[PDB]
């Protein structure tokens, strides 16, 4: 992470983003379907076969909870089959619910560059407490809502980290875990950048 | 006579691999298509996922262009960290 | 995601030979056998071109990502961050020009070996590592050790990279991201 002694700060007066998006990894394998699978490796070992012509302490780990995914989006409770995203509802207009949706977002520093300001941003989120990693200095998405307020998307991941909704300072409501499948449920608030998130 | 060492390497030698485990498999066409869809899954998964990979290169090429020369700076500083080990694959 | 492209597995065994003709090729059978099972590809007996120690071949040579469909060098990958990693000697974490680390940094000589104290080659086309693997962490290798009885003697077996990934300490950092403690 580099920085210059001096810059055109184009971004003070042009809130560009430095917004942040946490990927988790899936902890377990997701199942594969067991008949055609066990049907296509059994015809791999066949043509293999005629090409070359704590004992009462350990269980198997089930990979699923009783609670489902969808509706409820509080904790890292839900899908060990696929990835889920952090997204953060968008906050209050005086200190109560939420209305339009946002990112977990934090606008640059004018002369402080976006993708270091973006791992501060989810480094005090977290207030001090446990290491979130990160994994681009180049932004993926491009905004086009404001061409001054364009959002770059930086990327990082889960290491580990339970979180609390009062640390994040990008106004924080609530707190949404959803896959690349579902990232659009919030069509209501969301009006063109969901469509960009699908790739 | 023989030592627990010719023993050994007779039972070794035979078997270094099986001698010959297998039925010698033909194959005639009296069967369904399916070679074409071994072939197309994985053409399919791998070329599905090298568009992916090269839409989201086209977007890191793109992305660094609306912005001054130390964001470049930031942007093309070609250094990683070492990763952390805490981050478990699929079990 | 950076993936590689080559990988080789080699066990070079100077106790097999340092006399003219008494080559050690049972016990390199045996060798071969060990290879098989660890590297899940058809093992070879490696014809020394220098065949000048011995009468039959030294050591047992297999490629596992040489050919396409690279299930082999994954599955070799998936196989040593699983079991072969506990054993080593001075497990500390992984100084990244040396990618086994020793129980010490300075009086890392180099005797009869080469001098690649550092990652590679300064040009880095060749990622000539010395990743040895311990005669105990062959011992312990779970196949050999329900299998004792027909793995008797081990010897140390040596392992060279080759990454497709610009830095062989990043390339190397994703794989040690499938839980191998190369971080130190």
């Amino acid at each position: 992470s580099a920085t210059v002694n001096d810059g055109a700060s184009t971004s003070g007066e042009g809130p560009i983003i430095a917004a942040c998006v946490l990927q988790r990894l899936p902890l377990v394998r997701p199942r594969l379907t067991t008949g055609e699978q066990a049907q296509l490796a059994l015809e791999r070992q066949r043509a293999l076969q005629t090409g070359e012509l704590d004992l009462r302490a350990f269980d198997p780990v089930p990979a699923t909870t009783a609670a489902d995914s969808n509706g409820d989006v509080s904790t890292m409770r839900r899908r060990l089959a696929d990835s889920l995203y952090l997204v953060v509802r968008g906050g209050p207009a005086a200190g109560g619910g939420g209305g339009e949706w946002a990112f977990p977002q934090a606008v640059n520093t004018a002369e402080e560059s976006i993708s270091d300001t973006a791992q501060r941003a989810l480094y005090g989120a977290i207030g001090r407490s446990h290491p979130v990693y990160f994994i681009g200095n180049a932004p993926m998405g491009h905004v086009r809502a404001l061409p001054a307020g364009t959002s770059f998307f930086m990327l990082a991941q889960v290491v580990d980290d339970p979180w609390d909704t009062q640390l994040l300072p990008g106004a924080a409501q609530e707190l949404a875990w959803v896959t690349k499948q579902e990232l659009l449920g919030s069509y209501l608030s969301d009006a063109r950048l969901r469509e960009l998130v699908s790739k | 006579g023989v030592d627990e060492e010719n023993a050994r390497v007779k039972a070794m030698v035979a078997m270094l691999q099986p001698p010959a485990p297998a039925e010698a498999t033909p194959l005639t066409p009296a069967e369904q298509a399916a070679a074409q869809q071994l072939q197309q899954q994985r053409v399919a998964e791998h070329q599905a996922w090298v568009k992916d990979m090269t839409t989201k290169f086209k977007l890191q090429q793109a992305a660094l262009r609306a912005l001054p020369e130390r964001l470049r700076v930031l942007a093309m500083q070609p250094d990683h960290t070492p990763y952390p080990l805490n981050r478990k694959f699929l079990f | 995601l950076p993936r590689l492209t080559a990988i080789e597995v080699s066990i070079p065994a100077i106790e097999t030979q340092l006399e003219r003709d008494v080559v050690d090729k049972s016990e390199l059978l045996l060798y071969a056998l060990a290879l098989e099972v660890l590297a899940g590809k058809p093992a070879g007996f490696t014809a020394p071109a220098n065949k000048a120690l011995g009468t039959r071949a030294t050591g047992v040579a297999v490629r596992l990502d040489a050919v396409t469909e690279p299930e082999a060098a994954h599955l070799f990958m998936e196989k040593l961050v699983h079991v072969l990693l506990p054993n080593q000697v001075g497990f500390e974490g992984v100084p990244p020009p040396m990618l086994v680390p020793p129980p010490r940094r300075s009086k890392a000589a180099e005797a009869a070996q080469a001098r690649k104290a550092a990652l590679d080659h300064r040009k880095a086309p060749a990622k000539a590592h010395f990743t040895e693997i311990k005669v105990g962490n062959l011992l312990t290798y779970p196949d050999f050790e329900q299998n004792f009885s027909l793995f008797e003697p081990l010897r140390g077996m040596r392992v060279r990279l080759v990454m497709e990934g610009a830095s062989a300490a990043d390339c190397a950092a994703l794989l040690g991201g499938m839980s191998l403690p190369v971080l130190s």
